[PDB]
């Protein structure tokens, strides 16, 4: 380790001069046009599969996977895990999210994920697109409240073209008028897409609510309307010179040799100069609590959810307050679960399995850097919306006290959950990066299991009595004509 | 070999808003993962002919603009 | 089969060419034929001919030009596809006066008027439509390889469109 | 000379910061950094500038 | 589009407009387009009273060669090479489409 940055130590790589005649024998081979060819009949084209046809295999050479850390001069962290799989998965997560707008520049963020992958100093959009589309490789970019991400799904070979795409965003993009004007059509696709999925839609109905007009509850998506005076190219140049630079920007690479993933990316910025790192109005989360009712005269079920402020990622809360919401667990209907999938919470046994009017009840936690939201989601008919607040304020009532059984059961499937979640490449890379840009650091899947196996029952109550004295957030989305008033519910909480 | 994936990839990030892998539950099942395997009420196979875009289809919205019309007009003729 | 034995010359000959310098990329010197033949003709031929039958049309051409009130440029026509393209995406002052310049002339070219000489005393030479032809030139060229590199083949006469390539609907005779 | 448009400013020729002709100058070296191939003639070019094959 | 072509080919006697531009190639270059000067407020040449008088134009009248009817234009449809030739922005050279993206004219230090 040669330097330490934000409490973690990377490798740093120096940059090196290399004449483009070098490099270009270096660069994996593949073509666009097939002028002609020679003729060669399938040779297997009598063989049935069952039969083996490849011999003398070169024995295998399995490593145990490991982390590693490098930075570039310019200041970009390289974080690579190779699992040896045969897909790559490269992911550059940038520190400019949602939450660092201000009201004058609403919807920016969402601006520069509907221009990713437009044309750049050295290439244009369409043969960026066509170059992706012809080795086999999908992608995209996601702004989310905190980060955005450009992420691309590839053979490992053709990583060193993958990582030179996705750099080219944030490097030299050109943000001609008449391209960003193009990607106007995106505002729209993107509300259809948030307002389809009811529960995340519910989601930022929550975190609108819960901080109110400030940085957690600004809208991640622009509007349609006043928003798009400034959606131009000079606009989010200015934004992205405020906040992209190489100092808050993580590079991660799953299933990538970390050597020649260092190399490349150094050859990238080798004769270029990236964004310089200024320094950024940087606020904490105002909790205010508050309620929303939202009409949506097409749904005939009432989605409702109950929130309380939590510390967030960086607290020391953060594995108690996950291992609450293992206890409580919850569930639906609508799936019917063998087992070992939550048949067994405290909201499927208290909730589900006796009161037949419930759709579905669920709790949630959503974490961040220093603030999160924990809470119960519940569903059902319209005119069941007086009953569903009052069954769920009575399981708010119950995290006062927990059974040695549910606490070891609520353990074990935390730990159940975070190893099988983690063999996914494509979640323990957005894993990493978003860490990083939260903490500056990973911890990694075992290290999350031995702090879940300290978490007593003290650590739990004392959670749940810190959500409780919060001002609570209550959303009701779909058919609210019934649902109760937002003094009926502070009422209820108001005796935690 | 079999096919377990869609032929059209996804190209979205699998974990929802705010969720890491820490508190999304369990992915296999869970009813907000995007990578959850699907319930076989009717029996294996159908995922074949499976749509796994969650936006529901809206019959008829253009994709084939180059540009040559605003939105709610209507060509005549292909003019 | 003879079609397979040509395959092969074809892919043969072309990787055998990749990355050749264009032919006027080239630092070519002229042979010393050529140098004679520009040493005697080429020089009595503009003194002569070429040059004042060039210096005559190009006159007439400027005068032309001052007489609509046009620029050089005003006076392409968009019925070429790279004039369409690039028209598309120039800006609206460059656009606002182009207009009205073409308007000024229609009109004192229909009613067989000339342009008052107060108003000639300008350049009509000046390249303002450069930058964004050489763009469109750039934008069709990248079209033209990644995107219309063999002829297709399409299910034909469907949907208003003789499926032979073109894309817009009723535009052949046969689309009627 | 040339310093307001009366007296020729912004005309070729007439203004000296103008040239009255803009050739491109010559380079040592392509632009993908391959130094320029050189070709010393001996006979005259083919009349239609043909390529000869390979 | 209706069926139409272009004549965007590979000439052999006729260079692209990269190699030997047929336009005027000085241009002044801005870092927005809002620091070009406004032609509207902007003064034009003095008015004269003769024909003979007025000025003079920078087009070269004999910027093509060859057999054919003669004909005065800045622009061709040839295709450019992959690796264009830099063009000289100091001088005032124009650099737009491929003399841009293929090459590292835009580089400042
Ligand atoms: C300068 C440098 C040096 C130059 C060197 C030049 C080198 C070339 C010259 C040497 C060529 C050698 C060729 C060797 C041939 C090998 C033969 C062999 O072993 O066979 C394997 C060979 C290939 O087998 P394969 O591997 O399975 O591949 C199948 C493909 O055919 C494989 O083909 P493909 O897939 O590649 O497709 C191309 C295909 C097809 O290619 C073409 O057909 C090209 C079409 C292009 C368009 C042409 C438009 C028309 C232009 C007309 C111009 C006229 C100008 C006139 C000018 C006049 C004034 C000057 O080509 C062939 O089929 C190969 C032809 C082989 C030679 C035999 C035919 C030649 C033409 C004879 C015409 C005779 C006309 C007489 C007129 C009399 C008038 C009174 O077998 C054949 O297929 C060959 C035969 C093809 C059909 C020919 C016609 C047969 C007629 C039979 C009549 C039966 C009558 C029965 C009557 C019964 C009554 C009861
Ligand atoms: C001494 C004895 C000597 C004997 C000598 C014997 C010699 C025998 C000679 C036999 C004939 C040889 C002819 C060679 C011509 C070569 C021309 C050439 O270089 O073409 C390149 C050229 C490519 O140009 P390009 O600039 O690279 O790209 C074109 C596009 O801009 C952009 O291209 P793209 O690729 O991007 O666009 C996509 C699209 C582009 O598509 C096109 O380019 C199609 C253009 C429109 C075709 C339809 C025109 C409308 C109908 C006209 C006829 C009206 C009346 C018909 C009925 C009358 C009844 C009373 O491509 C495709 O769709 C690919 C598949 C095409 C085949 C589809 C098959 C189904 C449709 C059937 C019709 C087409 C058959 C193939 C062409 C046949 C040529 C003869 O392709 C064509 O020329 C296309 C074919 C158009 C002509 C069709 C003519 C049909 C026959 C009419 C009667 C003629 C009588 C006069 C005398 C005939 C004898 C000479
Ligand atoms: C040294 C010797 C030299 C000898 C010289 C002679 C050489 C021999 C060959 C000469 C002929 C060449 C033929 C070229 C065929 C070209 C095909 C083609 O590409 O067409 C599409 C093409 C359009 O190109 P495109 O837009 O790229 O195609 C894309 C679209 O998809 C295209 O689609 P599109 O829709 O945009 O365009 C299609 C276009 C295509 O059509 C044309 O443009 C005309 C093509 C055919 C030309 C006429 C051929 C005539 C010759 C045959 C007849 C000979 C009879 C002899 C008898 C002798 C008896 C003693 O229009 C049509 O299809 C119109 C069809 C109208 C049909 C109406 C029929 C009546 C209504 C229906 C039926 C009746 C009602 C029902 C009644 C029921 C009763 C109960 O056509 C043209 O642009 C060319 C048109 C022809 C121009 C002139 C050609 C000159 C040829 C050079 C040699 C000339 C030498 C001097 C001759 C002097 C004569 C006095
Ligand atoms: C007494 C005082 C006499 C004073 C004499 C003064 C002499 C001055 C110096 C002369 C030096 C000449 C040689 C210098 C090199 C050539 C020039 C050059 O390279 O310039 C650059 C020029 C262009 O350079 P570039 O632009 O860099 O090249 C780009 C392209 O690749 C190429 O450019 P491109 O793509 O533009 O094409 C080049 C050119 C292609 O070049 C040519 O065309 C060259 C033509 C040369 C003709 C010479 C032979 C004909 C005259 C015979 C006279 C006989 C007199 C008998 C006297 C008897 C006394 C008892 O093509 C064109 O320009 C297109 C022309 C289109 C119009 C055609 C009109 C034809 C109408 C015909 C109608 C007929 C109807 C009735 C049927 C008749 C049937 C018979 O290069 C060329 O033109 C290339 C071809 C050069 C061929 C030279 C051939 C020389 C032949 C000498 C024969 C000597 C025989 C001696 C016999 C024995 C003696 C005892
Ligand atoms: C015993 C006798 C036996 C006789 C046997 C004869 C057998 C002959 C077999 C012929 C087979 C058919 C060939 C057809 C080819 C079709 C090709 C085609 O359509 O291509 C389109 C294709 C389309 O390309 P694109 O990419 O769409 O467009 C290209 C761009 O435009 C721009 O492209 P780029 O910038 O890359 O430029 C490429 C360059 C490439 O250019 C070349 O390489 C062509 C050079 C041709 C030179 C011909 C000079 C002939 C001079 C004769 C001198 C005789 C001297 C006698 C001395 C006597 C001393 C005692 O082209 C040009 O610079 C412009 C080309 C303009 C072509 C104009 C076509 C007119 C045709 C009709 C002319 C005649 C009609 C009027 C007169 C009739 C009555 C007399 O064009 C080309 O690629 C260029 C090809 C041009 C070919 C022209 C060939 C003309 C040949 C004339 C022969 C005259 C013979 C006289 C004999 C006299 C003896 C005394
Ligand atoms: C016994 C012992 C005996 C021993 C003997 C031994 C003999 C040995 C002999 C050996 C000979 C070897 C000679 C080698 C020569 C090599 C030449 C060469 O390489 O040239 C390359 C040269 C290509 O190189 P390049 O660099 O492109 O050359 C420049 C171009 O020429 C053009 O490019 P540029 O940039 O220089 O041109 C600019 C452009 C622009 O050109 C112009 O500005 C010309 C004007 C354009 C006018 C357009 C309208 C046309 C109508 C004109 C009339 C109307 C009025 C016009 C004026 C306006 C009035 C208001 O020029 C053109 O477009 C040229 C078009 C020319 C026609 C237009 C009309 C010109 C005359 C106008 C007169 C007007 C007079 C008005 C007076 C009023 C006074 C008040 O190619 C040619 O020139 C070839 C031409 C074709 C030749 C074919 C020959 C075939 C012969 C076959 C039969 C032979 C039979 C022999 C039998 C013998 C038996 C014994």
């Amino acid at each position: 380790g040669k330097s330490t940055i934000q409490g973690t130590s990377y490798n740093v790589v120096k940059f090196q001069q290399e004449d483009v005649s070098e490099v270009v024998k270096e660069v994996p081979h593949f073509q666009f046009y097939y002028i002609g060819g020679e003729h060669k009949d399938n040779k297997y084209r009598d063989v049935p599969l069952d039969i083996p046809v490849l011999t003398e295999a070169p024995p295998p050479q399995l490593k145990k996977p490991e982390m590693k850390f490098s930075v570039l001069e310019n200041g970009m962290r390289i974080v690579s895990v190779d699992k040896q799989g045969l897909t790559s998965n490269l992911g550059l997560f940038v520190h400019a999210g949602s939450r660092f707008e201000t009201p004058a520049e609403e919807g920016l963020s969402h601006m520069v994920e509907c221009v990713a992958f437009r044309s750049t100093a050295h290439l244009s959009h369409l043969r960026t697109i066509k170059t992706i589309e012809v080795l086999g490789m999908n992608g995209g970019c996601q702004a989310g409240r905190e980060h955005i991400m450009y992420n691309l799904e590839l053979l490992r070979e053709y990583m060193p073209v993958a990582s030179t795409l996705v750099v080219g965003n944030v490097l030299f993009p050109r943000l001609l008028p008449w391209e960003v004007n193009a990607c106007h059509k995106e505002i729209k696709k993107a509300h259809e897409r948030l307002k389809a999925d009811t529960d995340q839609y519910v989601s930022e109905l929550l975190h609108q609510t819960a901080y109110h007009n400030n940085t957690l509850g600004n809208a991640l998506l622009a509007n349609e309307g006043r928003a798009l005076e400034h959606f131009t190219g000079d606009n989010i140049r200015e934004f992205m010179m405020k906040h992209f630079s190489a100092e808050r920007s993580v590079f991660v690479g799953i299933n990538v040799d970390h050597d020649e993933l260092c190399k490349w990316l150094m050859r990238s910025f080798a004769e270029y100069v990236a964004i310089p790192n200024l320094p950024r109005d940087e606020a904490k989360p105002v909790y205010t609590g508050g309620y929303k009712l939202e009409e949506n005269a097409d749904m005939p079920v009432c989605n409702i959810a109950i929130g309380f402020e939590t510390e967030g990622w960086n607290s020391a809360d953060l594995v108690p307050v996950t291992v609450l919401q293992t206890l409580l667990g919850g569930g639906g209907s609508f799936s019917t679960g063998g087992p070992g999938k939550g048949m067994h919470s405290r909201l499927y046994l208290n909730v589900l399995n006796q009161n037949p009017n419930v759709e579905s009840c669920m709790a949630f936690n959503t974490q961040y850097s220093d603030s999160g939201l924990f809470g119960m989601y519940i569903t059902g008919f319209g005119q069941e919306a007086p009953r569903l607040v009052d069954i769920a304020l009575n399981e708010l009532r119950k995290l006062d006290s927990f059974t040695p059984d549910e606490v070891s059961r609520a353990k074990n499937t935390l730990k159940g959950n975070i190893f099988m979640n983690a063999e996914n490449s494509k979640v323990l890379m957005e894993d990493i990066g978003r860490q990083i840009i939260m903490s500056g650091k990973v911890v990694t899947p075992e290290e999350f299991a031995a702090r879940v196996d300290a978490v007593t029952e003290a650590d739990l109550k004392k959670v749940a009595a810190k959500l409780l004295r919060k001002n609570p957030t209550y959303v009701v989305y779909g058919d609210t004509k019934s649902a109760p008033h937002y003094e009926y519910v502070r009422t209820a909480l108001a005796s935690l | 070999p079999p096919i377990q994936k869609p032929l059209l990839p996804s190209g979205r990030a699998v974990l929802k808003h705010g969720r890491s892998m820490l508190c999304s539950g369990n992915l296999s099942y869970d009813v907000n993962s995007t990578i959850k395997a699907p319930e076989c009420k009717r029996g294996m196979g159908f995922t074949q002919f499976k749509r796994f875009t969650p936006v529901p289809i809206e019959s008829g919205v253009s994709v084939g603009n180059r540009g040559w019309f605003f939105p709610g007009v209507i060509p005549y003729q292909g003019h | 089969s003879f079609h397979r034995a040509f395959a092969r010359v074809v892919c043969n000959y072309n990787k055998s060419i990749e990355g050749s310098v264009p032919w006027y990329q080239v630092k070519r010197e002229k042979s010393p034929f050529q140098q004679v033949w520009d040493e005697v003709f080429t020089p009595i031929w503009f003194k002569l001919v070429k040059g004042p039958y060039e210096r005559w049309e190009y006159n007439a051409l400027v005068a032309r030009y001052r007489g609509m009130g046009i620029m050089a440029d005003d006076a392409m026509n968009d019925k070429d596809m790279i004039v369409e393209r690039a028209l598309d995406i120039i800006p609206e002052d460059i656009r606002i006066q182009r207009y009205r310049r073409m308007m000024r002339g229609a009109v004192l070219a229909g009613r067989k008027l000339h342009l008052p000489l107060e108003l000639q005393n300008y350049d009509p030479m000046v390249p303002y439509m450069a930058p964004y032809i050489e763009e469109a030139k750039f934008q069709m060229q990248e079209e033209q390889e990644l995107l219309a590199y063999h002829p297709w083949d399409r299910r034909l006469y469907t949907a208003g469109v003789s499926g032979f390539g073109e894309t817009s609907m009723h535009s052949t005779f046969l689309t009627m | 000379k040339a310093s307001t448009l009366a007296t020729g400013k912004g005309i070729p020729g007439i203004d000296p910061k103008l040239p009255t002709h803009t050739p491109p100058a010559s380079y040592d070296v392509l632009s993908s950094g391959k130094a320029r191939p050189v070709q010393v003639a001996k006979w005259p070019p083919m009349p239609g500038g043909v390529p000869l094959p390979k | 589009h209706r069926p139409t072509t272009v004549k965007m080919i590979d000439s052999w006697r006729t260079e692209p407009s990269s190699e030997k531009p047929m336009w005027y190639n000085r241009f002044d270059q801005v870092d927005h387009i809002s620091q070009h000067p406004d032609p509207e407020k902007t003064e034009k040449y003095p008015p004269v009273d003769d024909t003979r008088k007025l000025m003079k134009t920078r087009g070269d009248p004999h910027i093509m060669r060859g057999w054919g009817e003669y004909v005065y234009c800045h622009y061709e449809h040839l295709r450019e090479p992959v690796f264009p030739r830099k063009p000289d922005v100091a001088k005032g050279e124009l650099a737009a489409g491929a003399n841009v993206t293929r090459t590292d004219v835009w580089k400042r230090e």
